[PDB]
RNA sequence: CCCGUCGCUCCUACCGAUUGAAUGAUCCGGUGAAAUGUUCGGAUCGCGCG
RNA sequence: UGAUUCAUGAUAACUCGACGGAUCGCACGGCCGCCGGCGACGCAUCAUUCAAAUUUCUGCCCUAUCAACUUUCGAUGGUAGGAUAGUGGCCUACCAUGGUGGUGACGGGUGACGGAGAAUUAGGGUUCGAUUCCGGAGAGGGAGCCUGAGAAACGGCUACCACAUCCAAGGAAGGCAGCAGGCGCGCAAAUUACCCAAUCCUGACACGGGGAGGUAGUGACAAUAAAUAACAAUACCGGCUGGUAAUUGGAAUGAGUACAAUCUAAAUCCCUUAACGAGGAUCCAUUGGAGGGCAAGUCUGGUGCCAGCAGCC
RNA sequence: UACCUGGUUGAUCCUGCCAGUAGUCAUAUGCUUGUCUCAAAGAUUAAGCCAUGCAUGUGUAAGUAUGAACAAAUUCAGACUGUGAAACUGCGAAUGGCUCAUUAAAUCAGUUAUAGUUUGUUUGAUGGUAUCUACUACUCGGAUAACCGUAGUAAUUCUAGAGCU
């Protein structure tokens, strides 16, 4: 190519969007934004495919251009706006507040939240460094930059951010014994407590996580998001509480429900 | 030989100021039910002051016969429908008039006008 | 790109390896005549389906008894066979799947069932009745003889409500004869 | 039963004067459009300058 | 940070710095003219996102009737520079003689774009991969370049080469390996149609545009389901039970046809369905065979090593 | 889904191939062809050559209206504040579609790096010294389009002067 690609073929869309194979030749290409294209959920999918408020692309645009949808307390009129992990989606007209979280199967789920819970969100810190004039600052994995951060905060920690004031109200250090959710890989959407951390010089760090039922799994450091201090998450989890159920037990539950 | 109308996936869409649902039509005696009769029956069922705010489309009769399914929209008022519905659906209901045009003729006129500058460009495309 | 290109399709039967086995020909003709099939392709399609199911069962039986994949797929296959009446509740082991014959699948055809319950005087009569829209499974009219009837749906087979044998409105021949006799 | 020369028809390749021919890619040397940079140049345009 | 005289701070100076808002829409208010809200567009820095460029290791078919190859004129490396967005013989000057190779270099062929994959399936394997997804390359062949964040762009420009249209002969204009369509080539492949209604992209933009894409036309590439008859009486036959009959009898139905509705961007098709639509049910099933492989005649007429058949015998 | 059959002999057992049998999301051709649902389709030879038409334009309350454009108002005053064509300005046209000619450690796949760079845009943060003795900041200056009117040429979104803003 001679420059940036503006189209996304439907087969090339991320699988967790769950787009029909014969729905069309194209999928909504995520716009530039706080979240990466492969790790986002465009507002068009949320409003049309998931919530079914809009029956078409045109209806999605019509709904959004009325300034009726807010992301992180800010009105967004971009259909392909990348809304990702921990983001808050609010529709004041319908009195609906949603938080984007990964289900046990690794797909974004619109988790309904209370009004109080909709006033804050969690962020993961990438690094802390000095800006111009020697002013310290940190940036999160959702594109945010915060100046004069708490000196105790460091990379890979989780900060509680108040959307109304855009200030850090609390933070969690990345350490063993903290409940976390996996945001990538085959174990995406699972929730557990860190057991130990393996660090290799000049290589990715491995994190070992134990599920509430005792199941053990490991993942990379960049795929681990801390949800609270100790074993109690700071936000409400979706249905299933990040517990991955084997296909056999899922089938047993389905058959039991059938009768 | 009495037709029955049932709605299955009902949703009150406040963003678009309408109601969206699937329509199930049971017509054991007759071949089909026309969209006008379905509109009037929906208006009677939902107490719609203006039947012009009811839109029904995408109807399919089952293979055996005597039953059909479709989609229906009921807007709070005619202005909301005119503001949110597609032009063709409004035309189907008589709220809009179809304008006769040919896309190829429009393209040729545009290309012809491309070569003329100024006010005369307006009549340049005629040729 | 043409989006239609992404739809996939597959074959449903294979031709015999040896075209002119006399014993195979005799057996196939016997089955076709007994079940009133239109050609050998229907029998070969049923054989293809049976071979696929038997191969799946044989593959599963090779795995360890405690293998989760074996457990899951064996339960799925046994449930599938039970739903369509191929296997009885007592036949609750994958081993009994290997003991399935083409006749078992043929006995589940809507044509064979329609003949058996007594709605038709013969298998061919059942075929013509089905293809002429005189038969319904539940509330749905079915005109495909190859329709495989599930155990639950077996007791709902009845004449179409819009047909002369299920309701009113006799056929065009009867109406024409009645009109002619009116003079 | 069988081998070969010789005699007839057809087919396929092989050698071959013609210092054979065509095309493509590299090698030696030469000419070399256009554009870019540089030197000079200064039609002309604005307030001794640009 | 695994690792940086790294982030960043301070000083001395430097640059003839495209920077540091002479912009626009809504409303209409508080003090004593001064203050004042919600937005749009725009400039600069960092981070982020959307990406590229270069890059590490391992991996590719046939060929030795290809055993040496590279190094004047960069080949391998060093030093200092130039250029670049940046590393680098990428280029220049000087210096050293290096670098690859039967563990196949170098050279040649490919009817060679690579991959995801396709066909066949005990296992191992064999063959294919132009083509809708990913990556690369090209726009008749080369070369050069402006604009721009991004192009060595070709539905951009400049030159040469090859083709080639118009001309009032002075000039002037070119690029279908885009959608259709035409010539040519061949064994070998469809309409010069409709539409932005769906999917999505794009612009100042809720609105315009989109031969991307969709719809419909041609379409026995390939794949799926599935009609061409069913039932009684009579007469024949074989053991109440079966088989046959252009004999009789009424029933059923879709191929077709067509109001209507439905479908559809608008149409069309499908699905549904008023009135019609079957007896030699002329609403008439074909393609290959009948010595063996291999299922099916030592039947009848013609020909007479002829004509012909015959994958093999 | 682990399979073979005919053919060398008077007969036999072999080697060995020829022939047969089955398959191809495999091309082509022949004959035949009633219905429904899917669906490939100028790749192979010529990345050979192309008549004609179409395939890229774009406007919000929010850059620039004095069309000698339309409409409603104004009896007296009014810079303009309704629609606005045209034109300037901005952005886009580097995406998409097409093809497989060149290319054999090259493209490319998996796996790495940029502490070796650029990145319109989106998202989050961040903008303090200009005149210093001229001395508009209650706001600087000169043009040009559309328009208008003198045209040249056989001719092209070929082209020269003149009057505005
Ligand atoms: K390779
Ligand atoms: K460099
Ligand atoms: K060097
Ligand atoms: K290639
Ligand atoms: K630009
Ligand atoms: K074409
Ligand atoms: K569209
Ligand atoms: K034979
Ligand atoms: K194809
Ligand atoms: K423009
Ligand atoms: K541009
Ligand atoms: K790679
Ligand atoms: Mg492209
Ligand atoms: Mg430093
Ligand atoms: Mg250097
Ligand atoms: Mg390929
Ligand atoms: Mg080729
Ligand atoms: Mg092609
Ligand atoms: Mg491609
Ligand atoms: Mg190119
Ligand atoms: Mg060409
Ligand atoms: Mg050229
Ligand atoms: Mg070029
Ligand atoms: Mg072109
Ligand atoms: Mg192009
Ligand atoms: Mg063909
Ligand atoms: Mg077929
Ligand atoms: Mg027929
Ligand atoms: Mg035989
Ligand atoms: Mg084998
Ligand atoms: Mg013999
Ligand atoms: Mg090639
Ligand atoms: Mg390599
Ligand atoms: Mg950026």
């Amino acid at each position: 190519a001679r420059g940036l690609k503006k189209h996304l073929k439907r087969l090339n869309a991320p699988k967790h969007w769950m787009l029909d194979k014969l729905g069309g030749a194209f999928a909504p290409k995520p716009s530039s934004g706080p979240h990466k294209s492969r790790e986002c959920l465009p507002l068009i999918i949320i409003l049309r495919n998931r919530l079914k408020y809009a029956l078409t692309y045109r209806e999605v645009i019509s709904i959004l251009m009325q300034r009726q949808v807010m992301v992180d307390s800010k009105v967004r009129t971009d259909k392909t706006y990348p809304a990702g992990f921990m983001d808050v989606v609010s529709i004041p007209k319908t009195n609906e507040n949603f938080r984007l979280l990964y289900d046990t199967k690794g797909r974004f789920r619109l988790h309904s939240v209370r009004d109080e819970e909709a006033k804050f969100k969690l962020c993961k810190v990438r690094s802390v460094q000095f800006g111009q004039k020697g002013i310290p600052y940190l940036n999160t994995y959702d594109g945010r930059t915060i100046r004069y951060p708490d000196p105790l905060i460091k990379a890979n920690d989780t900060i509680k951010l108040d959307l109304e004031s855009n200030k850090i109200v609390d933070f969690i250090k990345f350490d063993v014994g903290n409940v976390v959710m996996v945001t990538g890989g085959r174990n995406r959407g699972r929730v557990g407590v860190i057991k130990n951390r393996e660090k290799h010089k000049g290589s990715f760090e491995t994190v070992h996580i134990q599920d509430a039922l005792g199941h053990e799994f490991a993942t990379r450091l960049g795929n681990v998001f801390t949800l609270g201090k100790g074993t109690k998450p700071w936000v409400s989890l979706p249905k299933g509480k990040g517990i991955k159920l084997s296909i056999i037990e899922e089938a047993r539950k389905r058959l039991a429900a059938q009768s | 030989k009495a037709v029955t109308i049932r709605t299955r996936k009902f949703m009150t869409n406040r963003l678009l100021a309408r109601k969206q649902f699937i329509i199930d039509v049971l017509h054991p005696g007759r071949a089909n039910v026309s969209k006008a009769e379905l509109k009037e029956k929906l208006a009677r069922m939902y107490e719609v002051k203006d039947p012009n705010a009811i839109f029904v489309f995408k109807f399919r009769t089952h293979f055996g016969g005597g039953k059909s399914t479709g989609f229906g929209l009921i807007y709070d008022s005619v202005e909301n429908a005119k503001k949110y519905e597609p032009k063709y659906r409004l035309i189907r209901n008589g709220l809009d008039t179809k304008v006769e045009k040919s896309r190829k003729q429009m393209k040729e006129r545009k290309n012809r006008a491309k070569k003329v500058r100024g006010v005369k460009k307006t009549k340049a495309g005629d040729a | 790109v043409h989006v239609a290109f992404y739809r996939n399709y597959g074959k449903t039967f294979k031709k015999p390896r040896r075209p002119y086995e006399k014993e195979r020909l005799d057996a196939e003709l016997k089955l076709v005549g007994e079940y009133g099939l239109r050609c050998k392709r229907e029998l070969w399609r049923v054989q293809y389906a049976l071979s696929r199911i038997r191969n799946a069962a044989r593959m599963l039986l090779t795995l360890d008894e405690k293998d989760p994949r074996r457990i899951f797929e064996g339960e799925a296959l046994l449930r599938r066979m039970n739903r369509y009446g191929l296997l009885d509740e007592s036949q609750n082991k994958l081993d009994y799947v290997l003991s399935l014959t083409v006749e078992n699948f043929l006995e589940r055809r809507l044509q064979t069932l329609v003949f058996k319950t007594g709605m038709a005087k013969s298998i061919h009569h059942a075929r013509v009745l089905i293809r002429q829209r005189h038969i319904r499974v539940g509330r749905q009219v079915v005109n495909v003889p190859s329709f495989m009837v599930r155990l639950d749906s077996q007791k709902h087979i009845d004449f179409s409500l819009i047909s002369p044998f299920g309701g009113g409105r006799p056929g065009r021949v009867k109406r024409k004869n009645q009109k002619a006799a009116a003079k």
